[PDB]
């Protein structure tokens, strides 16, 4: 019944110090309401300082707050709505659609924060998913259930292979995708807005599937932090209810840690859990666990770890890399070069890859295809020394099989339309597993260079050498 | 002779690398040592000036 | 680190380079561009989409030659059209 | 409680590392004075009486037996690190 | 009326004055506190409230009763100007150090007061010939400018300080002017004996040099002031003189160091490398204070010390952006025993461009810095596995870079103490001839050891000569 | 029980990097700022407590001992180098030199000192 309101005392920094009223004092992480002149800002509460002020890092810019505004709660934490009227819209972490795109009523607008599966409510499961690019259909398999790690820096473009991998998923989904912007240069963030909208995945009238929510990049960095929390809890709900195998993407993992660090040092905390982060232990570890797996069904993530160019002594990107279960590695340097899928297959993992886990035989080609790239990775530093025929029979088999199979890791995306030209590829399991190991076998050893490269299936290797052979004769 | 010196050289590029190998390997511990004291380092100046701020 | 991660990309003029001669000093391997050709005249891209990877094949030789001594066809054809590049 | 009942076990306190870095957040946000390395000095009182408690009880009282499994997290080898 | 300030608390060298008064002390103004032995001023830093101010001691910070009565002299701290100030070394307070007595000076500016305007600002090419090898070629010494020789710890900034000065101050052609910031005691005397005997600062005649010392021993804020007030009176020499006027500060990176000590009493919570809060802002307002408008010209040396002999330090990369003509010596040139110590490689001059110095010396030094960074790429595998291991190409330009960083250093006229020859100075386009030839092989058959501590080629082949004789 | 019996007590110390840590730890309790490295505001007065008023009377003497097993045998810790200062000759404890023939084992090979004049 009673609006319980109090008297916005102080703003310093990026945050607002809401004092109260008696028992009007709002609960920590609880939604405020601040009504401005340039509309709604968002400021959600901190530490409960005492003397009936808790403290409070706003999720809208700082600038026009007048001191002694009155900020009413909204009664609890701060909300974005639930269900399939979400999809095809881009959630802003207020939660007002910054895409003009009107009000898409929900069922319910769920608190952002809230408890994790139990114990009881946490399973666990081995799964593979089709990921439609050989290089996660063979090297690394996707987990229906558990958590799928990606590395790269600027200009690997993971998020290239994030949109492609929740097409060719929805393609083939029965529940809906789910995406979370965290933080996202604004330019890719339009970008990404078309190229998901022409896939047909984002049907602006239709019904789509993949709801993309961002936090921007270009705000106070409370709001950049909970951005993630708003996509963990769409992802909680759509699994609650659907029930379905949700998917679940987050954009940059890296900048959701450099939110929160940012959060901290906005807070008055002192940030030292992790030497330069109090909370990111809390955070990243509620956040990580927001993606679990229950008995009712899976929410699977996928979430992007960018490398921080080899920053191998950062606590918390170890803490995330040994967050996770499988992974796949696409560097821009030895790894983009000539290839469209620009992953390492060498680098990658799986662990829920095993014979009984991923089948028989396609860990027999990949016990191979690990070996004979690898062996092609031990014979890249050779063959450039003394030339290419110091190999055997078999090894320069391996050579002449492995660095056109290592070319035909590559594989234009379904997304990546709008740069390279070539048009996309979408291969299965069945298709690429065995597509690889017929490139192990030789039954088409006799292609040309380019023939399995920037390519389909291994069907759809044969076409490429005999159409491009048309040109000699 | 010709046979004994290709041999000898093959060693001289298995016997001199060598050193050179050991050249290198020698300047690698000791500078992933130094990287590796200067990342804990900066780790620690930086908590303790985070700290010291607090 | 920030406008790393914010900006564009870079290019990451490196004092190696600005000493090595090259003036100006783009150390095209420690560059980047995010946006690259799509943003670019075709006339510079019909040239550049042998340049970059004629530079990164340099890159790729930098460090042979660096040891100074022989090797194949390839290996050499490739440090003389690095160098010249 | 299973140990002095004569009998024997095994704990395992599974990376006390980081039980040891939640002492160190603890003591920060309670604001108790910082010290080396920024956790409280604390830190090794708690360690210390957390793993003294158990070994191999004498005939006395009957002799129970208890086996710690506790792990660390080497940063680099943080050999000049507090609690490693 | 008299305005008396009582001394509330004093903490540190930063003193606290509450002037219970209507008309409070002005910010950056002069509190002086009478203290038994002298006129301990003070600089009324930050208006604290509750008429209270914090003041930076100018002086000795022990024995001050709390509550000394302070009075104010209102305005900046005037330090004397005038042609007079020539010959006479002052303190940081305009006080004369020289035991002369006082100094009539016509007039007194404000020592704290306005940058030059934005639109007087007369931009200039001309370099200004030292004759240094590395200041010869490397890059060049802008006239009238700012050349800034961010370097080690007395790894040379000293010497090549003093040298500088007894160069071109026998040529200045206007009234040059010295002044310090926490320099050695005996550096300081040092200099003062080779200004008087140069005949720079004449006793009893005409002196074209003012000195303002600074020495480290000082109290900070007087650290810090202290070349406040050389910029003071370089300025004043500069407009009101309007002749070219030659000031040279040593070691700036220690009134970074007065600013970093007096900010933590000050209370300003600690910034990066617990430097001052305000290491750039500062830094500027003293330093692009310094500059050469239409007025007249200013040749500014601003020597900084880096801390840590690692550039990398927040005050040291604070000052690198302000200053012009950067001749940068570290302590790794240093310990390959070259006396001048400069970093071929990294010490550049933006007034050295293809239009400056000539198309030729821009080529001479374009492939001297090539051949020398070659060297450098090259040591790695030099080291690992040997001289012979790499290319006979590569192998003549490494033999060919160590003979031309031999060349690197050169005799200089004062620094006869350690090298013991008579100083050098190497013509500028006698040395980028030399260069060109000696990287053109003209004399790549020289001495390598004859190629140290010498003149121009003339002076390596005349020692390649007397090595002959004596090594053979 | 030295001076009131006047009987010279040799003294054994557990481990003099045992006792400054334990000080460093409450020195830090205490709510001093933690140092350049690892130590804190009151390091060397800890040591400095007990130590220094362990001397010579007539009564006797008061010459103890300090085991110290030299952790990985570095000798970049400020009080290990300060202990081996403190000790006159070193003996030699080799592990094999136990079974060599020697119960003690207490190599007198490393018993060096300038102490030896006339």
């Amino acid at each position: 019944s009673t609006p319980i309101t109090g008297k916005v005392t102080a703003v310093i920094g990026a945050i607002v110090d809401v004092h109260f009223e008696q028992s009007e004092l709002p609960a920590i992480l609880n939604a405020l309401e601040i009504k401005t002149p340039q509309g709604k800002l968002v400021l959600e509460v901190a530490q409960h300082l005492g003397e009936n002020t808790v403290r409070t890092i706003a999720m809208d810019g700082t600038e026009g707050l007048v001191r002694g505004e009155k900020v009413l709660d909204t009664g609890g934490p701060i909300s974005v709505p639930v269900g399939r009227e979400t999809l095809g819209r881009i959630i802003n972490v207020i939660g007002e659609p910054i895409d003009e795109r009107g009000p898409i009523k929900s069922k319910l607008r769920k608190p952002i924060h809230a408890d994790p599966p139990s114990f009881a409510e946490q399973s666990t499961s081995a799964e593979i998913l089709e990921t439609g690019i050989k290089v996660v259909d063979l090297l690394a398999p996707y987990a229906r259930g558990g958590k799928i790690g990606l590395f790269g820096g600027a200009g690997v473009g993971k998020t290239v292979f994030i949109q492609e991998l929740i097409n060719n998923i929805a393609k083939a989904h029965g529940g809906f995708s789910v995406f979370t912007g965290v933080g996202e240069r604004t330019r890719e963030g339009n970008d990404l807005y078309r190229e998901m909208k022409e896939t047909g995945v984002i049907n602006l009238e239709g019904e789509s599937k993949v709801a993309l929510v961002f936090g921007q990049m270009n705000e106070p960095p409370g709001a950049r932090a909970r951005v993630a929390l708003t996509g963990l809890t769409i992802a909680e709900y759509f699994r609650d209810e659907e029930g379905q195998d949700v998917l679940l993407f987050i954009d940059n993992i890296f900048r959701f840690t450099q939110a929160g660090s940012e959060v901290s040092a906005l807070l008055g905390r002192i940030p030292s859990a992790v030497g330069y982060q109090p909370t990111l232990a809390t955070d990243m570890g509620l956040l990580q666990e927001r993606i679990t797996t229950t008995k009712k069904g899976s929410v699977t993530s996928v979430q992007a770890v960018y490398v921080p160019a080899d920053d191998l002594t950062d606590p918390a990107p170890a803490t995330t890399f040994a967050h996770l279960d499988a992974t796949t590695v696409l560097s821009r340097g030895i790894s983009e070069l000539g290839i469209y899928p620009a992953v390492d297959p060498l680098d990658s993992k799986s662990r829920l890859l095993d014979a009984a886990v991923v089948g028989q035989e396609h860990y027999d080609v990949a016990s191979k295809v690990q070996e004979t790239l690898q062996t092609y990775k031990s014979l890249q530093d050779i063959i450039a020394i003394l030339g290419m025929d110091e190999l055997s029979e078999q090894d320069k088999l391996t050579v002449e099989r492995a660095r056109k199979i290592q070319r035909f890791l590559s594989q234009p995306f379904a997304v990546a339309e709008v740069f390279t030209g070539i048009p996309g590829k979408l291969v299965r399991l069945k298709d690429t597993v065995a597509s690889f190991k017929a490139v192990l076998e030789g039954k088409y050893d006799n292609i040309p260079e380019h023939a399995f490269y920037m390519v389909g299936g291994i069907e759809d290797v044969v076409a490429k050498a005999e159409k491009l052979a048309a040109e000699a004769n | 002779a010709m046979a004994q010196g290709y041999a000898a050289e093959i060693s001289a590029r298995r016997n001199a690398m060598d050193n050179a190998s050991k050249n290198a390997g020698d300047m690698i511990n000791r500078y992933s040592i130094l990287y590796n004291r200067t990342r804990q380092a900066v780790i620690t100046n930086e908590l303790v000036d985070i700290i010291t701020g607090a | 680190t920030n406008v790393i991660s914010i900006t564009d990309g870079q290019i990451f003029l490196e004092a190696e380079l600005f000493y090595k001669g090259i003036r100006p000093a783009i150390n095209v391997g420690l560059s980047v561009s995010r946006v690259g050709s799509a943003a670019q005249v075709k006339a510079l891209k019909q040239v550049a989409g042998s340049l970059k990877l004629f530079l990164a094949q340099y890159r790729e030789v930098a460090a042979f030659a660096q040891f100074g001594s022989d090797l194949d066809a390839s290996t050499k054809q490739t440090l003389v059209r690095g160098e010249r590049l | 409680w299973f140990r002095d009942n004569g009998k024997h076990a095994l704990i395992v306190y599974d990376d006390l590392s980081k039980q040891a870095v939640a002492y160190r957040q603890l003591s920060l946000l309670l604001r108790r004075p910082p010290g080396r390395e920024a956790y409280p000095g604390d830190v090794f009182y708690l360690h210390s009486r957390l793993l003294e408690r158990a070994a191999k009880l004498s005939e006395k009282e009957g002799s129970g037996s208890l086996t710690a499994l506790p792990v660390i997290e080497t940063q680099g080898g943080d050999v000049s690190a507090y609690i490693p």
